């Protein structure tokens, strides 16, 4: 489970950290947020190798454009670069579900990109097996006028509930808070610590 | 597998290899593929060892059933054995993959019946079956004589099964011979050392 | 990986004086005993012999490739042959390139040689290019019908390793449908490659 | 794989089901009741082929009625849940009932049972069958308080059903929601 | 026709504050058959790192040859040996270069960085890179992974600091895990190549394993 | 797959005159967590517990068929079923469905009636029973449990130490199995009492 | 790896003790040699439950046969019943059995394939390690070998399978069916089962981290105790 | 197979498209614009894989712009429709664009083109791609008068889109409707 | 198809049937399966007529290419023909399903090379190929003599191909014989009337 939502305070991107091949948890510490530019990250969902390689390659392309041209590369631009690179491998069975999130001259932007070539702008996205659960948390608890702490907690809790209800989601919620002032890596919080064991319903 | 039943003037010579093949592995290299249905009824078995052994078991059962209501136990027993094997191969055509040369001696004298895997029962004086029999077809054609005695037919059957053994991977080991005359059946084993020729006839 | 004309089992094992390889001289077309007196081993260098179990057409292709490469390096090195290690490395690379091109050589290739440093080199590349160096290698039913007969005597006296290989090939002749003919033995020693008289290794037929 | 949701409360169970029945890509009806009231106390939300859910509902309701008439007593919510699970397990061994159910019941105490087509019986505080279970669970998880008031429970069920409507691609035109409590089963409108 | 053999064998890496211990069984086996009993699947790559590989042996050799050539190119074109971080990135890129014809091999890049710290990287066949402190690969990865999780509890509490063990405690954890995997994994055994990369460099031990 | 449809993790363990049988509490529908209250371990009798790892469907089907059988056997024989006798009953129940197997693997943790000796009986889906003296493992976490317990198990664990490894050796396995976990429950059957400790595993 | 050969005065069956749950050793001390009657034992390869149940069923059939008829079960009788049963299941009951026993017809070793084929052979090896075992049996078995020679040969065949086959491992169990008096061919057929006849030391767990390092902290949500009654 | 509808009028074309984009069973967005304005005069509603519709839209819009810049003139609605059909036919021969489109245009005269993924170009008075063509056609057929006023056309498009919403099982959360007329392309809200 | 090339002391005898089989239909019953690559190089062809005819065409092309840069046109021409057929069968292993016995005479004397469908080229003094050759394997083994002259080898080859013809449905018609000695190649056709035996040797 990855998720990213724009609220009045900026972009909150919360990802789980579980890499699960089949039913076996290969990792619980995998980094599913990749910083692409000082003010822009990319999330990883799908093929771990595909997501990380192609977000790394998008970072390389963004750096190449940055050094080549004075014109800053927007989040829309990074998303379009990534979706064109992925469509170049259309039919190659790539598996990237990413959110290119970040701040550019026009403000906050989240673009959900996938290997299928989809590139959807939005204020609220969740990718991965637990995306439905993170959506259940976000669409319900999301408010535009949240505090930074409230928004980070919203993303953290959406990822935590996705991890609880999704076998493919787990580990630690890495929460990043992108603003016009750059990508702030809020923290990694073990979803084990987030679980309320006082509650017995779940 | 190689099976070669020769109905001679003085008896029946049922030769076979002894190689059971599981792929390229020989789980049984001393396989007795000629099953004794009755003291003078034998079933040379080709195909799935389970299927052909079930056929031998079931034809023993059917020949005992044939004898429930009669006292001429020695009448039409080879022919009934062939008919029963045919009926079982046809009835279990989906399940059984088995061809049986039922040869031997009964009141009607020496008889060989080849029941093909299809369930085609045919009375033959020279019946051959199995993957190895293929390699010896021309050999049989040029070396089988209708006038062969049980001794001559035994020598010829050993030579033919040895050729099939040499050329067929599925055929190998000893030549199991059964000579069934009116007096009964004599079993012989021609081990590779006693066989008329070996691999060295290949290209030479 | 299609094997129509197959070379049968190979059993190579190091003994004090070299590597003793053994294999029938039969090529089998399916289950048929098709060709006889076909050495499954090819001497590619004075102290490097190569055998293969499986598709003998692929073994011939590989031997042509190995010989071309050895000739190229002999031209480069004034007739000096590639070492058994180098020949096996090239075979590994070639067979892995063929498995990666999806046209694999359906032959487990044994390289038995004496390196210039005098070290016995017995290696094997499977049809997939997976390769390994061992003191004894069985290919085909020489691997499966092997037990501890070779492992217990590998690097022992020539008589002990010959006896163990003979046990393995008695098992092969007894229990391998494609095993036909005498088992040729070849000693790859620092003094060269000696083709010992092929032996008819007989299964115990008192079992019947 | 139609959306049925369940939300057990301290003394009630809100059992919602996709009220719209479709014939392939055509929504045939929009008020289709997929919550079969097996008893005055038990509503079985069903998710699956309309014609297998109908047959299973008829069989289960007829057997509950047969138990009540043959034996003067009624089946407990646990007893009815285990009878349904027995039916589903026998079927899956023989001819699976491709119907995933939420058995809400009130036999003096609220009960909600996840009941997959195989015969997986599990008492749950809340649950769902269909793809809505991927959308509603977190909602419930994030918003279910122990001892919910019936109105808080109705708000929570509305939250889950709106989550289905807003985020589930195959979004039901609407839901039929029934309250199963000491007063029996009553079709309640979440507004 | 699958171009792999899925050989098996288990590798277990454990990074420490100043060491990386990768212990891999040397068994080269497939389809209930042991091709080799001593096929070292851990390779000293340079003075900074080693690569343990499990999986298809042909792919292991191809990938190790490619990585050795890449590291040699790096050492020639940079006059210093590739760092464990650079080798780890090269392993990721090399595994992904065959993304659609993967090296069906799981890689552990265990080395010492310029800071003297033990860096362990786990990979999947297609080149996912996890900068981890312990990992398991191969047929017995499922067997060994809970063992390392117990030894370190990192999975249990993933935000707590990695409870790094002594070099000999990591060696013993790897040995015990390989012994357990050998007891339960049929494709793991015949020996344990226990390689340790420290500031002193690459140090390899061989330990007998059950050969059944 | 249907065997991994309901992620399971059952772990019996032998101590000093005490058995443990622990299970993950998750009921998961493939990758979805339906419940954290799923019962996979069932008291067969005072000194027999059955942890059923696998299809929750078949878990309940086999638990209730075995309860049927054990209740009938104890009514007829007026004595509790022995751990070995219950193992044979489970084997019979699972092989009765040999051709349509239950997708459940049993783990019987009991104390032998006389010597209070730990009795572990793990089987496959069709009743091929192992009788480990150290630990029995079942469920989608099978390999994980095998490794952790093979390293961790030590002889003569008292109920406290036995619970400690059952819990730790189960936590390690479930936390590597994505579809099993969401809490654990360990039944420590000692010679005189059963201690059911609900243990905190990861809930992801 | 299971095997069985005939020596002068009886039969030596043998089996490894590994049972595999796919690629993982499910059982390390599994019993594959199963008593059928005092004169017949059956080692078994294939599906463990199939072997266990087929052997138990035929053992029960022949126990009934001996109780009612009073007659010693015959090795060919056991083999015929096993072959018929395995044939009626068309190989679904994956029990590649070796029936080794003694009756009035001397010592006999039969194999029964899962599909119901059977065959009397002086020595047989079945299972995944059947080829490694059968190499040993081929090179070592001879007519009228003695009990100890056949014991060592069959144990070495099982050990060949253990070493070379991954599906075979752990210990070598043997059973020796003989007659209580070798001189008398009417003497009682006895069986001596050598559990762990070979326990390969190189196959033992060489290392064990006795102070098991463990950083998983067990937190108990709830503890409830009940009397064991 | 997303719902795109088109309704050509006497001097306008109302081109609607499923505005909700989904990732499998998850509705990712609800305002997704599937009507790519290739030009100030032409809006191409697209129905298909979001990532193939986006790429085809980018290629077609870039080629329309390239034609306008390279050649001072703009492509006609017929010319642009035939260029799109040429692209789709080349693709289907080589690598089909799995995108069924409705090209609405106004090059001085309203144009609406059915354009299947294969390269089936057909001028239409109204049409649809996706499964909505099974639901909207009759509506249009029963209610399209020659010489519709733009408001009557908006009512008719609302009728067709409500037919999709009410009767199509996979009912879009909403539609983005654009008016293509002498004033260009304007996102109009049907209310 | 039946092919039988015998390298004799005084030449090479390449016999074949003439039956091209399209299922149970014989589109060509007078097929010339022994293609003349060169006046003294002939290719007995087994397998797909298209594939084997392409192999003969391509080996003629490769032998002409071999002679582009040399004047010893008669040197290693049989060996090069076999090598080329092997290279083509291996290169087109996916496409070509063809086995060629290339026999004849060159500077190196009489040579027969069997290139199997696998692409395995082997120098033989007695090479046989085709579905019919199977039936005559034992026959060849018991009737081939390394000392046979070209006349004796021709009689033997006619008899063997006749046996294969009789027993093989895929083999039939005339026996096409090519006798290649230093002086050139002589073609003979043994029509069924002139063949040593016919169907009547089957069971008699
Ligand atoms: C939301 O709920 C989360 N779901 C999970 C499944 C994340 O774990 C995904 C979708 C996640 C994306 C991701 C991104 C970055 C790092 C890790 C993970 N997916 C995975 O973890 C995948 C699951 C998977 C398995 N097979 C496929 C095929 C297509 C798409 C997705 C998958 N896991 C992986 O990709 C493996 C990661 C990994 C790391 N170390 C490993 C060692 C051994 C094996 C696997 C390892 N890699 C592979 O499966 C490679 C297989 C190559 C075969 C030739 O994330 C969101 C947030
Ligand atoms: C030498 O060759 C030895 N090889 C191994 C594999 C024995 O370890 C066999 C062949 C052996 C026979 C045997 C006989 C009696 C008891 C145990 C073992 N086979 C097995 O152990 C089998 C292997 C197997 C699995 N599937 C097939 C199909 C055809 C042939 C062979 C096999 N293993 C099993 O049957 C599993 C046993 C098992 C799994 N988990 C367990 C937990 C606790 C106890 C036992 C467990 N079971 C399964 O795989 C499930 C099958 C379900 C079928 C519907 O023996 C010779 C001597």
């Amino acid at each position: 489970t990855t998720l990213s939502f724009i609220y009045n305070g900026g972009i909150v991107v919360a990802v789980d950290s579980r890499a699960t091949g089949g039913q076996f948890i290969f990792s619980q510490t995998v980094m599913k947020i990749l910083p692409l530019a000082p003010n822009m990250i990319g999330t990883m969902a799908g093929g771990a190798a595909d997501c990380q390689y192609w977000l790394r390659n998008l970072s390389r392309l963004i750096q190449l454009h940055k050094f080549r041209y004075q014109q800053p590369l927007t989040v829309a631009a990074a998303s379009k670069i990534l979706v064109n690179e992925l469509y170049r491998y259309k039919g190659y069975n790539l598996s990237i579900g990413s959110m290119i999130c970040g701040y550019d001259n026009t403000g906050p932007h989240i673009f959900y990109i996938d290997n299928h070539g989809s590139r959807i702008a939005g204020k609220r996205f969740s990718v991965g097996s637990g995306s439905t659960h993170a959506y259940g948390v976000l669409d319900t608890c999301y408010r535009e006028d949240m505090t930074k702490e409230e928004a980070c907690e919203l993303g953290r809790r959406a990822i935590y509930h996705a991890t609880y209800r999704d076998s493919g989601s787990g580990g630690r919620v890495s929460v990043v808070h992108i603003t016009q002032n750059g990508v702030e890596w809020i923290d990694k919080t073990d979803v084990f610590d987030m679980h309320d064991f006082s509650k017995t319903t779940f | 597998t190689t099976l070669l039943a020769i109905q001679c003037t003085d008896g029946v010579v049922m030769a076979s290899d002894s190689r059971t093949s599981s792929g390229s592995f020989i789980p049984n290299r001393a396989t007795n593929k000629i099953t004794e249905i009755q003291p003078k009824i034998f079933a040379a078995r080709c195909g799935n060892a389970a299927d052909t052994q079930f056929l031998a078991r079931a034809v023993k059962n059917y020949l005992n059933a044939l004898n429930i209501t009669r006292e001429n136990t020695d009448d039409s027993t080879i022919l009934v054995a062939s008919n029963v094997i045919r009926s079982l191969i046809v009835r279990y055509r989906q399940y059984l993959s088995a061809g049986v040369i039922v040869g031997g001696w009964d009141s009607a004298g020496p008889q060989v019946y080849s029941i093909e895997v299809s369930g085609m029962a045919i009375k033959k004086k020279i019946a051959s079956n199995g993957s190895g029999s293929t390699y010896i077809q021309a050999y049989i054609d040029q070396n089988y004589r209708e006038d062969m005695t049980m001794e001559e037919a035994t020598k010829f059957a050993i030579a033919a099964v040895t050729g099939a053994i040499i050329r067929d991977g599925s055929s190998g080991g000893v030549v199991n011979i059964v000579q069934i005359n009116a007096d009964g059946a004599k079993r012989m084993t021609v081990r590779p050392a006693q066989q008329p020729f070996n691999y060295d006839i290949v290209k030479g | 990986m299609q094997v129509i004309t197959a070379s049968g089992a190979i059993v190579a094992a190091k003994y004090d004086g070299g590597i003793l390889l053994a294999s029938d001289l039969s090529i089998t077309y399916g289950s048929m005993f098709r060709h006889n007196n076909v050495s499954h081993f090819v001497e590619v260098a004075p102290n490097i012999i190569i055998g293969a179990s499986g598709e003998f057409a692929d073994f011939q292709t590989l031997i042509e490739v190995i010989k071309s490469v050895i000739l190229q390096q002999q031209c480069k090195h004034n007739g000096e042959y590639l070492t058994a290690s180098e020949v096996h490395n090239y075979i590994k690379r070639y067979m892995y390139q063929c498995r990666s091109n999806m046209k694999p050589l359906s032959c487990k290739v044994i390289v038995a040689g004496i390196n210039p440093d005098g070290s016995k080199f017995l290696a094997c590349t499977d049809p997939y290019g997976a390769s390994w160096e061992s003191d004894h290698i069985g290919t085909g039913f020489g691997k499966y019908l092997q037990g501890l007969q070779i492992a217990d005597v590998v690097n022992g006296s020539f008589d002990d390793v010959k006896k163990g290989i003979t046990e393995v090939f008695r098992a092969v002749n007894a229990r391998n449908t494609t095993a036909n003919g005498k088992i040729e033995f070849i000693t790859v020693t620092p003094q060269g490659i000696n083709h010992l008289a092929p032996e008819q290794i007989d299964p115990n037929w008192e079992v019947v | 794989m139609l959306s049925i949701v369940g939300l057990q409360g301290p003394d009630w169970v809100l059992i919602a089901a996709d009220s719209s029945v479709s014939s392939s890509i055509i929504c045939m009806s929009e008020n289709y009741d997929r919550i079969a009231q097996l008893d005055d106390r038990h509503a079985l939300a069903m998710s699956g082929e309309t014609g297998d859910c109908l047959q299973l509902s008829e069989y289960l309701q007829g057997n509950v009625a047969l138990y009540k008439f043959r034996n003067g007593v009624e089946l407990s919510s646990d007893a009815l849940a285990h009878f349904i699970r027995h039916t589903m397990a026998k079927a899956v061994r023989k001819s699976p009932y491709e119907v995933n159910m939420l058995l809400s019941g009130y036999d003096g105490k609220p009960h909600l049972y996840f009941m997959d087509y195989l015969g997986t019986l599990q008492s749950i505080p809340y649950g769902a069958q269909g793809y809505c279970q991927y959308f509603v669970m977190s909602v419930f998880d994030k918003h279910y308080k122990e001892g919910l008031t019936l109105e808080d429970g109705k708000e929570l069920m509305k939250l889950a059903l709106n989550q289905i409507k807003q985020r589930f691609t195959v979004a039901p035109h609407g839901f039929i929601v029934k309250l199963v409590d000491k007063n029996g089963i009553t079709k309640i409108d979440l507004e | 026709w699958s171009p792999y053999e899925m050989h098996g064998g288990t590798a277990i890496g454990i990074c420490g504050d100043d060491y990386v211990v990768i212990g891999a069984d040397t068994r080269l086996s497939v389809d209930y058959s042991i091709d080799s009993r001593h096929k070292a699947r851990i390779f000293k790559m340079n003075s900074n790192c080693m690569i343990s590989a499990t999986g298809f042996d042909g792919d292991i050799d191809a990938f190790i040859t490619r990585m050795r050539s890449i590291l040699l190119n790096y050492e020639n074109q940079h006059f210093h040996e590739m760092s464990v971080e650079s080798v780890a990135r090269c392993v990721s890129n090399t595994l992904y270069s065959k993304r659609f014809f993967p090296y069906y091999i799981n890689i552990l890049v265990g080395g010492i960085n310029s800071e003297g710290k033990g860096k362990l990287y786990g990979y999947d066949p297609v080149g996912t890179i996890e900068d981890l402190h312990y990992d398991s690969n191969g047929s017995g990865s499922s067997l060994a992974a809970p063992l390392l999780d117990s030894a370190f509890g990192t999975i249990h509490h993933n935000t707590r600091p990695f409870p790094a063990v002594s070099l000999q405690d990591a060696k013993n954890i790897v040995r015990d895990a390989i012994c357990s995997v050998t007891e339960r994994d049929i494709y793991t055994g015949d020996a344990l190549q226990l390689c340790v990369f420290t500031k002193d460099g690459f140090a390899q031990e061989e330990f007998p394993l059950p050969r059944h | 797959d249907i065997s991994t449809y309901n992620g399971s993790c059952v772990l019996a363990m032998a101590g000093d005159h005490c058995v443990a049988i622990a299970s993950d509490r998750r009921l998961g529908v493939n990758m979805l967590t339906v419940s954290k209250d799923f019962k996979r371990i069932f008291q067969i009798n005072d000194r027999i517990y059955l942890g059923l790892a696998g299809l929750a469907t078949d878990v309940l089907t086999v638990r209730e068929q075995l309860r049927f059988d054990v209740n009938l056997l104890e009514l007829r024989e007026e004595r509790p079923i022995d751990p070995k006798k219950f193992m044979n009953l489970v084997k019979s129940t699972l092989y009765e469905k040999r051709f349509s197997p239950f997708f459940v693997t049993p783990v019987i943790a009991g104390l032998l009636p006389e010597t209070n000796e730990p009795y572990l009986a793990a089987s496959d889906s069709i009743g091929a029973f192992a009788f480990p003296k150290d630990f029995a493992v079942a469920g989608t976490c099978e390999e994980s449990l095998y490794g952790i317990c093979e390293s961790a198990w030590r002889p003569n664990m008292n109920p406290d130490e036995l619970f400690e490894c059952t819990a730790k050796c189960l936590i390690a396995a479930v936390e590597r199995d994505s579809i099993s976990g969401w809490g654990g429950i360990v039944y420590i059957i000692t010679q005189d009492k059963v201690i059911i400790k609900e243990i905190k595993t990861r809930m992801d | 790896t299971i095997a069985a050969a005939i020596f002068d005065g009886g039969v030596v069956l043998g089996a490894d003790t590994r049972a595999t749950a796919g690629p993982i050793v499910a059982v390390k001390d599994e019993m594959k040699l199963h008593y059928i009657s005092d004169n017949i034992w059956v080692c078994g390869a294939g599906i463990a439950a199939d072997n266990d149940n087929i052997n138990a069923v035929i053992s029960a059939k022949l126990r009934l046969f001996q109780m009612n008829t009073g007659l010693q079960p015959r090795v060919d009788q056991c083999t015929n019943i096993l072959a018929s049963r395995l044939f009626q299941y068309m190989g679904y009951i994956q029990a590649a059995l070796i029936v080794g026993g003694i009756d009035f017809q001397g010592p006999q070793v039969y194999q029964v394939a899962p599909h119901g084929s059977f065959s009397k052979q002086p020595f047989i090896a079945q299972g995944s390690g059947s080829l490694a075992a059968i190499s040993v049996l081929e090179n070592r078995w001879h007519n009228k070998m003695n009990e100890h020679d056949c014991m060592e040969m069959v144990a070495d065949a099982i050990y060949a399978g253990i070493t070379n086959d991954l599906g075979s491992g752990s210990h070598v169990n043997l059973c020796v069916i003989k007659r209580e008096n070798p001189e008398d061919k009417q003497s009682k057929v006895i069986y001596t089962f050598y559990k762990d006849y070979r326990v390969p030391h190189e196959n033992d767990r060489n290392f064990r981290l006795e102070p098991q390092i463990n950083n998983i902290d067990v937190e108990v949500i709830k503890t409830t105790e009940r009397p064991l009654t």
